[PDB]
């Protein structure tokens, strides 16, 4: 993985052994939060809307 | 096929009167598509068709009532034709003229017997005849 | 003495060996469970004793005669059926 | 499908054109009697409000379909002759007063023998409010055509019962089945290997 | 397990779970809540 | 070989497994994990193991060498002390039992009847009352003939001191509700929060109506419940918020007066 | 006396009476009632006795074993199916009383099953003790 | 007394490693030992085991010398070494019994009151466990026969720790069996099973011949053993016997009967899509 | 796939039942009643 | 996990030599672990490989550890049971026939684990029914 | 109705009550399997015929 | 939410008012974090005059 793709505040995984870097593992944080952006779409429709 | 239809509806009746009718009206079709042997062999087969009836619903129909409701002459006559009904193997009754009565097979429950068994045996048997064929015949090209 | 294909005992049987007419077998049969001698049961609409055991006893060399005979044809038995099924599964015998 | 549509739409009757209500109504009845095993016709039509309502005003149809019920069956035979007598005047059941006639006959023996193993032939004859005569003509044919599961037994007339276990019916329909998709699959195969 | 219960103190309240729940249990054993 | 290859699989699924919760899913085959031991992990889960039910923050066991996930542990709080009442002990309130019934317990049971007619079932009820006529006995009489869950909480219970703390606790009974599919919640006492628009000019009355605010969140919002219910009991009934008292998605009204001669003499023959 | 209460054997009343009998002289007064209650144990014991050495008992038998009447003989066996008590069968047609539960096919079959598992254990531990025995003897 | 006796594999091989090393250097038959295991309620667990110096002579047959200085020594330097585990009896390599068995037995029984001789076959035998466990008894006999000190048989069985099984799993995994029921496997065991029936009764009758033939004495609890067998036999031609054979037969060929049909199916399937394939195969390369 | 040219060439699921009857429970029902 | 070691004499890697000679293709057909190369499984120390030795009685004393019993051979297993697993496996392949018929009509319409879950149940099945149905036929003969 | 496990005999005149063995399941399940795969044999119809 | 073609987020209600201070700052900083990495999006507040 090239260096540039290491950002600050980024999560990365280290070796067990040898603690190398070997991955820019999926950066998030705060899960109270992070359990908040929407995954399933409402189902309700334009059309549903009146007046 | 209409006439084998009136032929049908004659044989079910056991209308001799109509079966005749019938032969006399459609015979040439019978001798054209050739069956006009097979369909003299009916009239034979036609009293059977009746005694079949009678002891697919009965138990101990009594001969001097088999005799009528199968259109015979006389006890003996209904002994003779039933007799050569089992013998064809057609009603699967036993008979009995110490008192004259043609009490049938009590059916045994056929769970508890081979016969499941047996079934079970030739449609295993087939179905693993299709996989083989089928998993052979799956040629690849090259 | 008698095999298991027809261990059943009739009351008729029972009163033909040790005396005692058909009304008080069911007694003797009675206190033989009781004492824990033979196991079983008595079907008496029928008049059967079903007995399903025996309190193993000291035989004599007669008596283990029998016994190798039986064993002898138990055991011509079940060679058979071994030569049988192998004879005829040989080809899935890992 | 005559008995499921007439019995959802029996409560919103609003087609007067063709027919009167009273009409709908005795449609709804013979129809789901025919077509309706019990515990759905007691469901849906002895306890049915509107269905029940009517039979107020009808009297000849009421007493038909509770004869059935009760199991009382000599009445049932009077009021099913009222009814083949109606229906082939009637003119949408006209070619078809003879099957329901005999389907409503078998419905009744059907229905005395599912709680039996010998019934005497003279009390069933009594119960129906017929002879022994007609009682084993009819149960002959009816028995030859393969509706009814009853074996009679004429010299001592009694007519035994021999209905077939759970597990037994179920090995009968596995084998019917199987045998359907055996033929289906046994084509499939020999058309397309080769 | 261990009968006379003795909630004493009752006063000395921001605790709300405390409610008289009052549940059931084997009979005999009583309490004298003061 | 084979056979040999399959078992030695269904031994990494081994006994003496270490637990720990799943976080997230990184990649395909692959997966960050927290241990009990309280350090995150990096790691590759074992082939098919329900990736369905591997929901984020999910209870997993995994190999204590490689703290590879190799297990899903099926993991409460209330609906567990088994109700006692009954509709037979509960007398009189025919008018209350079936409103509550057909609020409650019928689309849990007979769904199919409210489709025909093309409804979307009252989730949330309101029952009002003198301070004693019976509201909380038929709430546990519904208990009793319930077949979801009955989640029941006072609301001092969310009037509780620190800020925010009542949301919270809002907030994980409406999901509890949710996590359990017909689940039902039960407010004994909502006049604490449910309360008038007050401009709350201190650091209290505002509290109070974000209790209130997130209250009508959960019952209503982005996130529509699936087959959960609510119940209320107030005692007063004039001073809630037009919102929760919105005729619409939120409540239905029901009435629970002073017994009167017919209920008394019912009340009586229960008892006695 | 105790000892034919707990003896599993068949005790006849008519016979009690008369060995035991004199032993009343509660049973005195109202210990005629309790006479009754006494001959019900009796009659409860035989009871047992015979559903757990028996299959199929006669009534005609059955009303000598317990020195009742053919029919207070069912009666009490009634009283004592409905209570759950003793498991009876009456076919009262042909007089078959039956104290069989009805054989599942798995229970039939579990039972054979049992007895081969037995049997095979019990050849394997005859092997056994067969090759100690000659490995001895034939040391002499 | 003990009613069962675990060995384990450790101790197997041991005792066949002792019998190679000696009989390499020499030729003794017999190699005797010590065996080293922990008791919990009535089951011995022999978790070890150790060769003791012996040398007996095969003529007298009351002329040995087991070396209990050696014994004792060698059980110091094991006690150091683990301590749960206390002398619970003696092995020797010999197919069949001794008349010197009783005096070692007595010598032995000075380390351990309880003694277990477990006569370790090293030859590989195809039917049955290598291991044979007795233990000595002096009663008065119930049947008044002259009373001496002869052994009884203790049941014994092969187990092992999971340290030990992790070690025979990797030595045996080249010519293991799996651990799973292939057909083909199962219809094995089951003729195995018969093999070994055939085994057994055949020891049976050639004893029962002896017996008869007045060869042996008889042994009452032999002979209760085996007309208890014989009062085991089951019946099969009792009718509500077939009855409910032919019932869980039917049924259970019904299952394979369905089981059959799903396979002809997918089988079916599978040829389908391999000849659409071939014939998308063929159109493409003619195009 | 060959058609075998050496051979020359209501709605209602019908099943028998067309028999001759004295009307189908009619005049046998009156007349049954009349003889009992 | 066994690994068998040596050391490497200090004027060995430092004197311009390899730490071992290599004339045969044996010694590479065993790859090293990262948690002995970091403290040095080829500074300090070698790693021969170990290659068990086993006889041929060994091997079958060992074999006895498992090795199935005649009884465990020819014993039925436990009828009920047996008619439970036979149940819960019949209608879990049933489950998995209705998705198989939804999967191919969807599949052949737009142009697997069902097919693949139904041919392991179908497995399972059928040997289970036929050794116990073998089972019992040969203790019947055998047993009388 | 089905209110008890009985039939009635009016020969002799007797009732006979007996425990009926439950539905066994296996063959339901067994039936609801065969319809299935009747289905699937169908589609596999189609495919095949259709694509070949 | 439905009809767009962008991350679309929930954060309505009292969710930003947690008791531990220094609390509700960073959440919303790291919901806005979280909104700048899965651009284009659509943030929804439900009752801001609770939050
Ligand atoms: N219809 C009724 N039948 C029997 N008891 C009743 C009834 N209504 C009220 N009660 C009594 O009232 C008590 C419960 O009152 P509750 O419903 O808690 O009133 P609230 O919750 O409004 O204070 C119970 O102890 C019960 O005995
Ligand atoms: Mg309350």
């Amino acid at each position: 993985i090239d260096i540039n793709d290491v950002t600050p505040n980024c999560r990365v995984a280290l070796r067990n052994d040898s603690y190398t870097l070997h991955k820019i593992l999926p950066n998030k944080v705060d899960p109270l939060v992070s359990l908040m952006m929407v995954e399933k779409v409402p189902d309700s429709t334009y059309e549903m809307i009146g007046g | 096929l209409m006439p084998y239809f009136l032929l049908t509806q004659a044989v079910r009746t056991g209308n001799l009167a109509k079966f005749n009718q019938v032969l006399d009206q459609f015979g040439e079709k019978f001798q054209a598509d050739g069956t006009y042997t097979l369909i003299i062999r009916l009239r034979h087969n036609v009293i059977k068709t009746g005694v079949r009836m009678i002891s697919l619903s009965y138990s101990r129909i009594s001969l001097a009532d088999i005799a009528q409701k199968l259109q015979l002459d006389s006890p003996e006559d209904a002994e003779f034709i039933v007799a050569k009904a089992i013998r064809d193997g057609v009603i699967e009754a036993s008979i009995n003229h110490e008192k004259g009565y043609v009490q049938s097979k009590e059916m045994i429950d056929i769970y508890s017997t081979r016969e499941p068994q047996l079934a079970f045996h030739q449609r295993i048997s087939f179905c693993l005849d299709i996989h083989n064929m089928s998993v052979k015949a799956m040629r690849f090209p090259p | 003495t008698r095999p298991a294909n027809h261990r059943q005992l009739t009351f008729e049987e029972i009163a033909k060996s040790a005396k005692i007419t058909v009304n008080e077998v069911e007694l003797l049969v009675m206190k033989a469970l009781s004492v824990g001698l033979v196991k079983g049961s008595i079907d008496e609409v029928d008049k059967r004793v079903h007995m399903t055991w025996v309190q193993p006893r000291v035989l004599d060399l007669q008596q283990i005669k029998g016994m190798k005979d039986r064993l002898e044809f138990w055991c011509t038995d079940v060679k058979s059926m071994e030569m049988l099924v192998e004879h005829q599964a040989h080809d899935i015998l890992t | 499908q005559a008995a499921e549509l007439f019995l959802d739409t029996v409560s919103t009757f609003t087609s007067y054109e063709l027919m009167d209500y009273k009409t709908f109504v005795t449609y709804t009845v013979y129809v789901s009697m025919i077509a309706l095993e019990r515990p759905d016709l007691r469901e849906k039509v002895i306890k049915g409000a509107e269905i029940l309502e009517v039979l107020h005003s009808l009297p000849a149809v009421r007493q038909y379909l509770f004869s059935l019920y009760e199991c009382r069956y000599s009445v049932f035979f009077q009021s099913l002759a009222v009814v083949e007598q109606e229906m082939k005047k009637d003119w949408l059941f006209a070619p078809h007063y003879r099957y329901y006639v005999r389907e409503m006959r078998i419905h009744a023996y059907s229905q005395l023998l599912e709680s039996y193993r010998s019934l005497t032939l003279g009390y069933m004859a009594e119960a129906f409010g017929v002879g022994v005569e007609f009682i084993d003509q009819e149960l002959s044919r009816f028995i030859a055509a393969g509706r009814l599961h009853c074996k009679i037994d004429k010299v001592n007339e009694i007519v035994e019962t021999n209905r077939p276990d759970s597990k037994n019916w179920q090995y009968q329909e596995t084998i019917k089945k199987g045998d359907l998709l055996l033929n289906r699959v046994q084509k499939l195969s020999r058309v397309i290997n080769m | 397990d261990h009968c006379i219960i003795f909630m004493d103190e009752i006063d000395a309240l921001m605790e709300l779970l405390n409610q008289m729940d009052g549940f059931d249990t084997l009979h005999r054993v009583k309490m004298i809540m003061a | 070989e084979f056979l040999h290859a399959q078992e030695e699989v269904k031994r990494i699924q081994s006994i003496p497994l270490v637990i720990g919760q799943f976080l997230e899913a990184v990649d395909q085959n692959t997966a960050i994990v927290g241990s009990t031991t309280g350090s995150n992990y990096y790691v590759r889960i074992l082939s098919t193991i329900d990736r369905e039910l591997l929901k984020p923050n999910a209870s997993v066991a995994l190999h204590k060498h490689s703290n590879a996930l190799v297990d899903v542990l099926p993991p409460m709080l209330t609906s567990d002390q088994k109700p006692d009442v009954m509709y037979a002990d509960i007398g009189g309130m025919d008018i209350q039992k079936q409103e509550v019934r057909e609020a409650v317990e019928l689309p849990l049971t007979h769904f199919e009847l409210y489709k025909q007619i093309g409804i979307d079932p009252p989730r949330g009820v309101l029952m009002y009352g003198p301070p004693g006529c019976g509201k909380t006995m038929l709430a546990k009489a519904v208990a009793h003939h319930t077949t979801a869950a009955f989640i029941r909480v006072v609301g001092s219970e969310f009037v509780q001191k620190y800020l925010g703390e009542g949301p919270r606790m809002v907030r994980d009974v409406f999901r509890l509700a949710k996590e359990n599919a017909p689940a039902i919640i039960f407010i004994d006492e909502i006049d604490a929060i449910a309360t008038k628009r007050f401009d709350a000019q201190t650091g209290a009355d505002r509290e109070v109506q974000r209790i209130l605010l997130e209250l009508l969140n959960q019952m209503d919002g982005f996130d529509q419940n699936v087959n959960v219910k609510v119940i209320m009991a107030t005692n007063r009934a004039d001073t809630l918020d037009p919102a929760l008292l919105r005729p619409g998605r939120l409540d239905r009204k029901i009435e629970f007066p002073l017994p009167d001669r017919r209920q008394k003499r019912l009340i009586f023959s229960t008892i006695t | 006396l105790l000892k034919l209460f707990t003896t599993m054997e068949l005790m006849r009343w008519s016979t009690l009476v008369e060995d035991y009998g004199m032993e009343l002289r509660g049973s005195t007064e109202e210990g005629e009632k309790r006479w009754k209650d006494l001959k019900n144990r009796v009659v409860e014991h035989n009871i047992r006795i015979m559903a757990k050495y028996y299959t199929r008992i006669t009534m005609k038998r059955m009303a000598q074993l317990l020195d009742l009447s053919v029919d207070e003989s069912e009666a009490f066996l009634s009283n004592l199916v409905v209570n759950k008590t003793i498991f009876a069968k009456v076919d009262r047609l042909a007089g078959i009383i039956n104290f069989q539960r009805p054989k599942d096919p798995n229970n039939l079959l579990n039972d054979w099953s049992q007895k081969l598992n037995s049997l095979m254990s019990l050849v394997n531990k005859t092997t056994h003790l067969i090759a100690k025995e000659e490995m001895i003897h034939n040391l002499q | 007394a003990v009613q069962k006796v675990v060995v384990h594999p450790l101790v197997l091989l041991s005792v066949v490693d002792h019998f190679n090393r000696i009989g390499k250097v020499g030729n003794q038959k017999r190699v005797v030992g010590v065996l080293l295991g922990s008791w919990q309620k009535k089951v011995l667990d022999v978790s070890n085991s150790f060769a003791v110096p012996f040398d007996e002579d095969d003529k007298d047959d009351s002329v040995w010398f087991l070396d209990h200085d050696y014994l004792e020594n060698m059980y110091g330097m094991f006690k150091k070494v683990n301590a749960r585990e206390r002398i619970v009896g003696w092995y020797h390599t010999g197919p069949k019994l001794h008349k010197n068995d009783i005096a070692i037995n007595e010598l032995m029984k000075r380390y351990c009151p309880n003694s277990v001789l477990v006569i370790i076959d090293v030859k590989p035998k195809d039917l049955g466990l290598p291991t044979e466990a007795y233990i000595s008894v002096e009663e008065v006999h119930d049947d008044g026969t002259p009373t001496s000190k002869t052994f009884e048989h203790v049941t014994s069985e092969i187990g092992a720790e999971e340290a030990e099984e992790v070690g025979v799993e990797h030595l045996l995994r080249d010519i293991k069996d799996t651990t799973v029921g292939t057909l083909s496997q199962r219809i094995t065991n089951q003729v195995h099973g018969l093999k070994g029936l055939n085994s057994k009764l055949l020891d049976i009758r050639s004893y029962l011949e002896k017996v008869a033939t007045g060869k042996l004495p008889i042994n009452h609890q032999i002979i209760y053993q085996l007309q208890d067998v014989f009062n085991l036999l089951p019946d099969v031609s009792l009718q509500e016997f077939v009855k409910a054979f032919y019932l869980k037969t039917n049924d259970q060929m019904v299952v394979v009967y369905l089981a059959s049909l799903i396979r002809s199916v997918v089988a079916l399937h599978n040829l389908i899509n391999n000849k659409i394939a071939n014939r998308d195969a063929e159109k493409k390369e003619g195009q | 796939d060959d058609e075998f040219e050496e051979f020359p060439a209501h709605v209602w699921e019908d099943n028998w039942d067309d028999d001759n009857v004295e009307d189908d429970f009619s005049n046998q029902l009156r007349a049954e009643l009349e003889k009992h | 996990v066994i690994d068998a070691f040596r050391l490497i004499n200090a004027n060995m890697m430092v004197l311009g030599h390899e730490p071992r000679q290599t004339t045969s293709n044996l010694g590479h057909l065993n790859k090293p672990s990262i948690q002995a190369l970091i403290h040095g499984l080829n500074r300090h120390y070698y790693s021969i490989t170990i290659n068990y030795r086993k006889n041929e009685l060994e091997q079958k004393m060992l074999l006895n550890l498992h090795k199935k019993s005649w009884m465990e051979g020819l014993t039925l297993q436990d009828y009920s049971e047996h008619c439970k697993h036979n149940e819960s496996v019949v209608k879990e392949m049933l489950e998995l026939a209705k998705n198989y018929n939804k999967a191919v009509e969807e599949e052949d319409k737009m142009t697997q684990d069902p097919k693949r879950h139904l041919e392991e149940h179908v497995d399972v099945l059928m040997t289970s029914n036929i050794v116990q149905c073998l089972a019992a036929m040969l203790d019947t003969v055998v047993f009388k | 109705d089905k209110k008890f496990h009985g039939i009635l005999d009016q020969g002799e005149g007797v009732l006979i009550i007996f425990d009926e063995p439950p539905v066994d399941k296996t063959y339901e399940a067994a039936l609801e399997t065969i319809q299935n795969m009747s289905k699937v044999v169908d589609s596999l119809y189609n495919k095949a015929k259709k694509l070949t | 939410a439905h009809h767009t073609d962008c991350t679309f987020i929930r954060v309505s209600g009292s969710e930003l008012v947690q008791k531990f201070i220094g609390e509700g700052a960073r959440m919303v900083r790291e919901l806005f974090v979280m909104a700048r990495e899965h651009a284009p999006s659509i943030i929804f507040m439900d009752e801001i005059d609770s939050i």
